[PDB]
RNA sequence: AUAGAUGAGUUUGGUGAUGGCUCUGAUUGAACACUGUCCAAAUACUUGACACAUGCUAAUCGAACGUUUAAUUUUGGCUCUUAAUUAAAAGUGGUGUACAGGUGAGUAUAAUAUUUUUUCGCUUAACUUAAAGUGAAGGCAAAUCCUUCAUAUUGCAAAAGGAUAUCUAUAUCCGCUUUAAGAGGAUGAGAAAAGUUUCAGAGAUAGGUAGUUGUUAAGGUCAUGGCUUAACAAGCCAAUAAUUCUCUUAGUCGAAGCUGAAAAGGCUGAUCGACCACAUUGGGAAUGAAAAAAUCCCAAGGCAAAUAGGUACAGCAGUGAGGAAUCUUGGUCAAUGGGCCCACGCCUGAACUGGUAACUUGGAGGAAUGAGACGUCGAUUUAUCGAGUAAAAUUCUGUAUACAUAUUGAUAAUGACAAUAUGUACAUUUGUCUU
């Protein structure tokens, strides 16, 4: 029962960014805007335009009630902290002067002076943001149809979730057949290598392989789902990507969920297609959903 | 694993078998074709023959386990059974010059208990003798000084189910007094009008 | 298959779950010695005082 | 009359049982005295066990149960089964071998 | 628990304040309207403690006891009449109906309540260990019923018998009485020291206490205390309501349910556990180790009954009524629990399971490709903008579910019903609100 919410899914006109493959996809995430205009909307019109344009690509197939509650305010994150700078060091430099460190001389006297002044002790990679309002949507990296789609094994979010109702994955050797499962860290899940050639194959034509009959490498079996010798679907190149938190193993179709999402100093793991202009207005929206 | 056991004097087939535990289970006397089919159906195959309600199915698996391992009702340890019937008689020893003890033994109807021998002088256990020349237990019959027979009877076996008088404790007082409301209502209809 | 095949103990507060409140008790196994001194019941002639043969 | 017995838990075709000690004249799931361990009867299976052989995972505080069966506990037919497992009392019925 | 604290519309000619109202968030044992495919769990008269047709929810032991007819077999007399066996049916006695289950009408509280430590006492049933004793009459048809006696460290104070084997009287089984312990307990006002208890709303009332407060003496008590008694003293508590009374409302409580960022938060007092009360309304006692009864006695009105003396579904299902509104007159004692029983076994509307309801929650309810059918449809800058990757079609999957096999819920044995696993097969709705 196709409902209709789901009616104009690739719309061209409206060009929501779905998570998928789709051919119409890839044309809306190209062409889409560098900018929504949020110039003279009000504050619940921003919200609310973040959170249409938020949740056509996160949690898609998911209601809005059952994320309404999987939202997290709690955006996890790490530092790097260099093991060169902490021995040598035992941050007592960093209390110097007044609490905060000794001042340096302001941007307009530095170059005035050809002198560069010694460089001021810290640890690498600082004063640098960290992108937490770009992890918004982290708890829904977490589930298992989502892991499937993430790890390139196929080609939308809810085909990845049919493969998990069908009794397609198996997670720590054991079959497992609830798309909602949340992964934890160390689990091992593992596709069936039929169902992802054929998710990421090319379409069985039969026009083209008509004309192949007769007329390490592969040859031709007319006997499986997918286009013989298996070639890669188009267009999949432009979103082909492995987050960090998975560890894949195309030879046997198995990843690693080595632990969860985390924004990095400058870094995130989120896959998300939107600016942090969006991503700070879809979360100011779930904090009380109004 | 499921060995069957021979059959006795006193339960030689299905139809004896069935008419002793009770529970009205010779209805069934025909489902069972060979007395190897009685220790050998399943929970599920005497489902399916018809054997109901679950409480007759679930006795006759129970009567079934005893009989394996020999826990026979009474008369079970007979010996000299005839069309079903079977007589007891008492054998007298002097246990001392002033005493003497007395024993319910089975035997032939014809032959005399000092006639048979040590081998075949069965004793019945659930029998005594009361006094002299008088046999006490379930079921036995006198039929002369000194005998009394056991025949095959409906129930024998039977683990009597508990039954109500005037519906149980709580309802006793009121099925008494309605039952005496139609005692006089009819009397009456006969002498009253 | 199992995420027990390699043991790597993760280092200290580098989690912060927040396990849900259970709901409901159990009720509280009564005390059989006293708190303070050596009861008679765990002398060396006890059971076969209050229990001989 | 303290009594070693099961507590009935669970849902509809989940059974799940707590061993109580609580006296016999009370309601079956009633607050017990103490609650000496738990049983589950449906069979278990290991993980990566491909063997078929199932187990039955029982929790037991054996020392607390010894207690309540020195001072004259009466345990139940089931729990009187699961005592005679573990080696605490004699086996109440067995297998006839004849 | 360290992330948790937020606003919006609306008074004025206008501005800033004050102060309500409403919206924004979460939820319900909900109801109604428009709708609705499947599955699981959970919940399901919140109102009239209103009235109830019918079947069931507490029975069990013949190894406590004889009666009663039935046949069977034996005596005397010449069908009747003795003494027995056997089977049934009512009972007598033992235990249990002091548990389980149901309801919230009444009930307005600080109390011989309660926590900690120290010190204690009582316990004639049942459970666990052990010891000793288990004789003699009478009454009922008989008895392990009732009455009574002997004996039981001194002297007062107990008991009950039944059943099964062995031999060419003995030994056992199940009980009974007493005693010493363990456990348990609803136990004694236990006591002392230091604490705790958010005690509904409104109104009135200044006295209350008469072993009452203290002393002496005595008794009682494990001990303490007018706990008890005699003789004296006139005290003790309170003064802002101690005490008493009227009206209104209500079962109490818990992270039990809902809710807030939070407050000794607020609200509720369903399902779960604890406690209290009640069993048509009112007035009562006995039995028992203990009232802890849906028991018993009595009165009244309703129904039934009249020469009787039952009944009250707030036990399960169900009916009528009331109401916006809440379901089956199923199966099984297989599992768990309980009563009876030497044992086997019997009973269990407790319980477990099938049914009804979108009431709630959780899950399924389909994925990928789809470009010139050079077709259709609606707007309109009649040539632009849309329906539209949408459809068709193509390639795959086999989800709820159906069927089959196996295992499992259960073992000494017992499966009412169903769960899980595996294999094969199937592509099935839109609805509703707003602008
Ligand atoms: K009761
Ligand atoms: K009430
Ligand atoms: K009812
Ligand atoms: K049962
Ligand atoms: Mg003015
Ligand atoms: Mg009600
Ligand atoms: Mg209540
Ligand atoms: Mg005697
Ligand atoms: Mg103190
Ligand atoms: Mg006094
Ligand atoms: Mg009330
Ligand atoms: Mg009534
Ligand atoms: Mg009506
Ligand atoms: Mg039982
Ligand atoms: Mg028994
Ligand atoms: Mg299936
Ligand atoms: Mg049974």
């Amino acid at each position: 029962m196709k409902i209709r919410r789901l009616f104009k899914y690739h719309s061209l006109k409206k060009k929501p960014i779905r998570p998928t493959w789709n051919k119409y996809n890839l044309y809306n995430l190209a062409t889409a805007g560098r900018e929504p205009r949020i110039s003279g909307k009000t504050f619940f019109q921003q919200k609310w335009l973040a959170k249409s344009l938020t949740r056509a690509y996160h949690g898609e197939h998911i209601k809005e009630r059952k994320w309404a509650r999987m939202f997290s305010r709690r955006l996890p994150a790490v530092v790097n902290m260099d093991p060169a700078y902490m021995a040598k060091y035992n941050g007592s430099e960093q209390a110097a002067g007044r609490g905060s460190g000794l001042s340096e001389p302001p941007a307009y006297e530095k170059t005035a002076d050809e002198k560069p002044a010694k460089q001021v002790i810290a640890n690498p990679g600082r004063k640098v943001p960290t992108p937490y309002e770009q992890m918004t949507f982290a708890p829904l990296e977490r589930r298992l149809d989502i892991a499937i789609f993430r790890a390139l094994f196929a080609s939308s979010a809810r085909q990845a979730r049919q493969m998990v109702v069908h009794g397609a994955v198996t997670v720590n050797g054991k079959k497992m057949k609830h798309p909602g499962y949340l992964l934890n860290p160390g689990d091992l899940f593992q596709v069936d290598v039929e169902r992802v050639l054929y998710a990421t194959g090319a379409p069985k034509d039969k026009k083209l392989l008509a004309a192949a009959m007769k007329a390490e490498d592969n040859e031709i079996d007319p006997s499986k789902p997918y286009m013989t010798p298996w070639r890669p679907r188009n267009y999949m190149s432009a979103f082909a990507f492995i987050p960090r938190y998975l560890e894949v193993n195309q030879n046997i179709c198995a990843a690693v969920y080595l632990r969860h999402p985390v924004a990095r100093p400058g870094e995130s793991e989120v896959p998300s297609p939107f600016s942090p202009t969006i991503n700070q207005l879809a979360f100011n929206w779930y904090l009380r959903r109004g | 694993l499921p060995l069957i056991p021979k059959p006795t004097p006193f339960v030689p087939d299905v139809p004896t078998f069935l008419t002793l535990i009770g529970r009205d289970l010779k209805q069934h006397a025909d489902k069972f074709p060979t007395w190897e089919a009685l220790f050998t159906l399943t929970t599920d195959q005497l489902r399916e023959l018809g054997v109901e309600p679950p409480r007759a199915r679930r006795y006759l698996l129970r009567w079934r386990q005893r009989f394996r391992e020999g826990k026979f009702g009474i008369g079970g340890d007979l010996k000299h059974v005839e069309n079903g019937v079977a007589y007891l008689k008492i054998h007298e020893k002097e246990a001392s010059p002033t005493r003497t003890s007395r024993r319910v033994v089975n035997v032939p109807a014809n032959q005399h208990v000092e006639e048979v021998s040590e081998g075949e002088r069965v004793k019945v256990k659930g029998y005594k003798v009361k006094g002299v020349s008088t046999i006490v237990g379930p079921y036995a019959l006198p039929v002369q000084k000194g005998v009394a027979k056991l025949a095959v009877t409906e129930g024998m076996w039977e683990d009597k189910r508990g039954h109500k008088v005037d519906g149980g404790e709580r309802r006793r007082a009121e099925v008494r007094f309605k039952r005496g409301v139609a005692e006089r209502k009819a009397l009456r209809e006969k002498m009253g009008f | 298959d199992s995420p027990n095949y390699i043991k790597v103990p993760e280092p200290p507060q580098s989690s912060e779950v927040r396990h849900p409140f259970v709901k409901g008790h159990l009720p509280i196994p009564r005390s059989i010695f006293p708190k303070k001194g050596v009861p008679e019941k765990v002398q060396s002639g006890y059971v076969n005082r209050i229990a001989p043969k | 009359v303290l009594k070693l017995r099961l507590a009935r838990f669970g849902r509809t075709n989940a059974p799940f049982y707590n061993i109580v000690v609580a006296h016999a004249r009370t309601a079956r799931n009633s607050k017990p005295l103490e609650v000496i361990g738990t049983y589950d009867p449906v069979p278990k299976k290991d993980t990566y066990d491909t063997t078929g052989k199932l187990h039955k995972d029982i929790k037991l505080d054996v020392t607390r149960a010894k207690y309540w069966i020195g001072v004259g506990a009466q345990p139940t037919d089931t729990v009187w089964r699961l005592l005679s497992l573990v080696g605490i009392l004699d086996p109440k019925y067995k297998k006839p071998q004849p």
